[PDB]
């Protein structure tokens, strides 16, 4: 699947990628949305997360000014624009979504989780 | 007969919350105010979610607490209510569940050291 | 813009169906944690009243008109707490002193039976 | 403004009754919190019967529950403390107090208006 990430690959330090998050059977309208990453051996970490559109976007400390989120007008897709990639950003990235959009930040629980996409920064 | 049994912290009441309904709420005000005050302080209960989504949330199960579905106490959703708005007492929380509510209320209101 | 901070004193539209209804714009104190204050659509506030200038019950904290730019010597009512949509926050008047915020914390503990 | 005045105190035998009145030289006890206190020599002042909001509940000191009740006249300018089954421990100066902020409960930490007090003595 109901959430499928794509758009990842290899890039040199400083490059850009745009990860996609495709929703099937539902639209992202009024959904909380979270992007997460999991590095080898480390616990999965929240990267950028939106609860209510009346609240404010949460960014992990390392990613502010480099990663932004956007919709697909039809709101069937959500994009993580990743600029100025650094080797520290190498991980599998996931998208997650939840119908309850009265919260904020990265939720402790999301009803829908994507499968994951690999991102590697090295040259 | 209107039960003279005093409202107690941790009781779950049906309450008229209009406007922004009748929904369940948890009494979180101290028991001295609960005995004598015209008002109580309550936290919202919702069945829109059945899992804690943020650190201010406490889950409560349907069967233990006579609910229509598994619910979550929203300690980010606090309100002071006139006692007239309290309808029927549904149930009351266990001591451990109330300890969880206290913790989430300390987080919600920035009171932890 | 400047983050809403716990201990800030705001003018807030408490009018039901607020828009610009009446003179329901009253001072409140932000009592929610600062993580929610940064990202949540809502805040939690305690009411401030100029109807009294002296603490009447254990949930009251007095605040001076001069230091905190109020229209009267007032009292913070930690028995009058409510969750507020951030769109109801108007101007930020001031913020409470660290010692004054500690009185608010203690009265909040009394009010909510947290010891 | 206002000045409260208690009356009706005096000497009673154990088991006796006494009705204190608290009369308002200016106002009516409408939408006013009302407290009855007593202070005996050597002892701390003690709240005995206190009302905040009429939508709240009356506070009674443990020692006076069942014996002391409050009522007001038609003009609402007079509140009465009905004291029954009086005991030697009840000997004290009794004060009424009132406050315009009627949104609270219990015996307030502060009242805008106090009486001068009236002596109640229970002796055999």
């Amino acid at each position: 699947v109901q959430l499928q990430e794509s758009g990842g690959g290899l890039v040199q330090p400083g490059g850009s990628l745009r990860l996609s998050c495709a929703a099937s059977g539902f639209t992202f309208d009024n959904y909380a949305i979270g992007w997460f990453r999991q590095a080898p051996g480390k616990e999965r970490e929240g990267v950028l997360c939106i609860g209510s559109s009346d609240g404010s976007t949460y960014y992990a400390d390392s990613v502010k000014g480099r990663f932004t989120i956007s919709s697909d007008n039809a709101k069937n897709t959500v994009y993580l624009q990743m600029n100025s990639l650094k080797p520290e950003d190498t991980a599998v990235y996931y998208c997650a979504a939840d119908p309850w959009d009265s919260g904020y930040g990265c939720y402790l629980d999301y009803d829908y989780w994507g499968q994951g996409t690999q991102v590697t920064v090295s040259s | 007969h209107h039960s003279q049994d005093p409202i107690r912290r941790g009781d779950v009441y049906l309450a008229d919350l209009s406007p922004v309904g009748v929904r369940p709420v948890v009494i979180i005000q101290n028991d001295t105010g609960n005995k004598y005050s015209p008002t109580v302080i309550v936290a919202a209960i919702t069945g829109r979610i059945n899992k804690a989504k943020i650190p201010t949330h406490v889950e409560i199960e349907k069967k233990k607490y006579k609910l229509d579905k598994d619910s979550v106490i929203l300690l980010e959703q606090i309100r002071t209510l006139d006692k007239k708005r309290l309808k029927e007492k549904l149930t009351y929380l266990s001591d451990d569940k109330m300890k969880e509510v206290d913790n989430a209320l300390m987080i919600s209101l920035g009171l932890n050291a």
